RNA sequence: AGGGCACCACCAGGAGUGGAGCCUGCGGCUUAAUUUGACCAACACGGGAAACCUCACCCGGCCCGGACACGGACAGGAUUGACAGAUUGAUA
RNA sequence: CAGCCACCCGAGAUUGAGCAAUAACAGGUCUGUGAUGCCCUUAGAUGUCCGGGGCUGCACGCGCGCUACACUGACUGGCUCAGCGUGUGCCUACCCUACGCCGGCAGGCGCGGGUAACCCGUUGAACCCCAUUCGUGAUGGGGAUCGGGGAUUGCAAUUAUUCCCCAUGAACGAGGAAUUCCCAGUAAGUGCGGGUCAUAAGCUUGCGUUGAUUAAGUCCCUGCCCUU
């Protein structure tokens, strides 16, 4: 039928994974071929600030980042199974978009 | 179309401008956090639910109409 | 008459034209991400926003 | 502050269906969202919703950048004799 | 100190635009906004409407 | 002898328009006229032909006072007498033609050159 | 008096800084103003690379964006805005 | 005993950071804040906007730095290698750019891709490497100062925003007393990203690239700590 590809995007690596190994899951016990999950490149954004409020005192810096990872899954289904497949529980944090 | 790391420090910034707001909105009635998750369901935990929900519910339907308006979520 | 000259400087750019979406101070603004927050208030809501301190 | 009725009309009305408003504190903002098919300017919203706070008719909160507003039953006493609607006639917030 | 200006109360103006048989003394602006019932200010040199700022000269 | 702007004389450069001045004047200039001279431009313009229309013969026409330190002086403007603000005061400034392309700021100074006193307490 | 530790100490060294030109911050001087904080742990620090804005300083000019309460004036009009010509840096 | 030194095997036999106690300082910040007490001011305003100027002003002193004083070099060609990371935005105007054509250059015009392991991009980086000219001369080292012209950003470029072209061609020949940082992919050289940013790096925060001398010690100096 329609290829559809799944984008996963979060930023727990743990939660990813469990979302990404239930949706393989389900998509092996309906028994679709399934490509596993391809992992993209890490992204780390950073923000390097002063840590002081004023301008006093020794120049030291917070290094904060946000480290965002991406996931994708190609499916060979019908659009209707795939949709029953994504109806499973999504754990909090991880945004899926479907693609056909 | 958005990036998907403005995406996502967005929607951080939502969450954080959503719990200033609760916490100072909610901060006699024992606001302690929000949980958002995507309908968008807004969960509020606090100590005293009732005084939070109001008399049937006009605060809690308050809270949500002026939710929705300023973050510009559909009606 | 006043409408015309009030609030009639062109404010398209420059430091005039940006401030902190949580205090309105326009100075040691973060643009980067679109975060338009000023670094002191940026450093108060870092880790409600998501950034962690790996390093 | 001198504001046209129909300006002033169109805010409580917008205020007393809702049962809420939300302004961004920007005197400079041409147009009020909610208004803006009434011309409405910002500053105009801002003040009138200023002088319904100081006459107790509602209670204001304010979040980095942004005022919210709601009705009290004063308000709503208010706001109905004001603009002569039915007794009937209740904002949404009651409403649902 | 820079003195604000004060208006000039003028008693019963709309008196003097009308006279009683009626006749239109002012002549009347001709503008979609304005219409008859707004009149046209006659000054020394020009006819100036308050509402729109039609002027037409002399 | 005469004055000559690029080789041009000061007649010549009153008849020329906009668009042949722009070939004379310099790379700043040029660009400021092809963007195009504003409202508070034409009014000071229209001030200066004013005096000028207005001065007795033989003698100089009254100042016009303007804040505008960033106008191009024009081949018409010259001959008019122009108080150009220095942020404090109206500097009285004679157009000559050899001012002809710089900016009306560039004789009107905003500081007050040095003169140094001795050195205060410490200043090692 | 004795005993430990450290290249923000030394030893063995390397690269330097201090000298030059320039950039930049601070003091001083000057100024209508040259806004201001800070004197190892102040001085390319205030994320401070300021044409306007920023701006806090100086010169000048608009505006009220003075809620609300009370009293007064008011539909025989409380008040609002404005064309021209003067005026103004200005089509405030 | 605790452990220390050396060696084998081994990718590695001490990678680098983050976090970080009790108790304190009249240390800095009320100029980050719709944090805030009190005081001051509040319509001829210390509110707010608009226009102009200033924050840059120059006999002088001090601090962080950049470029150099050359041949272990400069110039002109040729050849050949990265990594971190950013990219079209609520308000919000402002993105990264391939290819084609015009121009000597800065640039201009057209036409596409990219909301990105997808396009810029195999990120043809610099130093380095191979040839060339120069020849110990304040010299083709150095590039300050200054004249003229051309573009771009911008509402506006004068007190030169930045960039390009021709020209001009200063001190400086290795730096007194004094003093900083540092031991391994480190110092140092070299360029590239991010922040600031309409315009934009001699700063800072990161990244790679080339890549050492010296030491494995001590309390002599400067400090800190402990015991009597
Ligand atoms: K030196
Ligand atoms: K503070
Ligand atoms: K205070
Ligand atoms: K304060
Ligand atoms: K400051
Ligand atoms: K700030
Ligand atoms: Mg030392
Ligand atoms: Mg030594
Ligand atoms: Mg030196
Ligand atoms: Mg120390
Ligand atoms: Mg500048
Ligand atoms: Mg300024
Ligand atoms: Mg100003
Ligand atoms: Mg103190
Ligand atoms: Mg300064
Ligand atoms: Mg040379
Ligand atoms: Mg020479
Ligand atoms: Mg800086
Ligand atoms: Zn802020
Ligand atoms: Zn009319």
């Amino acid at each position: 039928i329609h290829r559809i590809r799944i984008t996963l995007t979060s930023r727990n690596v743990k939660s990813l994974e469990k979302v990404c190994a239930d949706l393989i899951r389900g998509a092996k016990e309906k028994n679709l071929k399934v490509k596993g999950p391809v992992r993209m490149p890490t992204k780390t954004l950073r923000i390097t600030t002063r840590k002081t409020p004023c301008g006093e005192g020794s120049k030291t810096w917070d290094r904060f980042q946000m480290r965002i990872h991406k996931r994708l899954i190609d499916l060979h289904s019908p659009s209707e199974i795939v949709k029953q497949i994504t109806s499973i529980s999504i754990e909090p944090g991880v945004e899926v978009e479907v693609t056909i | 179309q958005i990036s998907k790391k403005r995406k996502f420090v967005a929607d951080g910034i939502f969450k954080a401008e959503l719990n200033e707001f609760l916490t100072r909105e909610l901060a006699e009635d024992g606001y302690s956090g929000v949980e958002v998750r995507v309908r968008t369901e807004i969960i509020i935990l606090a100590t005293r639910t009732q005084n939070v929900l109001g008399e049937k519910g006009r605060r809690i339907r308050e809270l949500t109409a002026v939710v929705q308006k300023r973050f510009g979520f559909p009606e | 008459g006043h409408q015309q000259l009030y609030w009639s400087h062109p404010r398209k750019f420059g430091q005039g034209s940006r401030s902190c979406r949580v205090c309105s101070n326009r100075h040691g603004l973060i643009r980067k991400y679109g975060l338009n927050m000023c670094r002191q208030c940026f450093r108060q809501y870092a880790k409600d926003i998501g950034f962690i301190k790996l390093d | 502050m001198l504001m046209p009725k129909k300006n002033r009309i169109a805010i409580y009305e917008l205020l007393f269906k809702e049962g809420v408003m939300v302004a961004k504190k920007d005197v400079h903002m041409p147009k009020h969202p909610e208004l803006a098919d009434k011309n409405v300017p910002n500053l105009h919203v801002m003040k009138a919703m200023q002088s319904l706070k100081s006459r107790g008719y509602v209670k204001e909160q304010f979040a980095w950048r942004h005022f919210y507003w709601y009705l009290t039953n004063e308000g709503i006493q208010y706001l109905r004799d004001y603009l002569h609607l039915p007794p009937e006639i209740v904002p949404a917030t009651l409403r649902r | 100190k820079k003195n604000k200006h004060k208006r000039k109360k003028v008693k019963l103006a709309v008196l003097k635009y009308y006279k009683v048989k009626i006749s239109r003394l002012r002549r009347e602006c001709p503008s979609d906004e304005c219409g008859a019932g707004v009149f046209m200010a006659s000054h020394f040199d020009r006819h100036y409407c308050g509402k729109c700022c039609l002027t037409y000269c002399f | 002898r005469k004055f000559t702007y690029r080789g041009v004389d000061l007649d010549q450069l009153l008849d020329m328009s906009y668009e042949q001045l722009m070939q004379l004047y310099s790379a700043r200039q040029r660009r400021r006229l092809n963007r195009g001279l504003r409202r508070k431009q034409h009014s000071l313009l229209k001030r200066l032909r004013k005096a000028k229309k207005e001065a007795p013969p033989m003698e100089k026409p009254e100042v016009v006072k303007t804040h505008l330190r960033d106008m191009i002086i024009l081949p018409e403007m010259v001959g008019s007498m122009v108080g150009v603000y220095n942020g404090k005061t109206f500097n009285q400034v004679e157009i000559k033609p050899e001012m002809i392309g710089h900016y009306l700021g560039e004789f009107s100074i905003t500081y007050k050159p040095v003169k140094h006193g001795r050195p205060g307490i410490g200043a090692t």
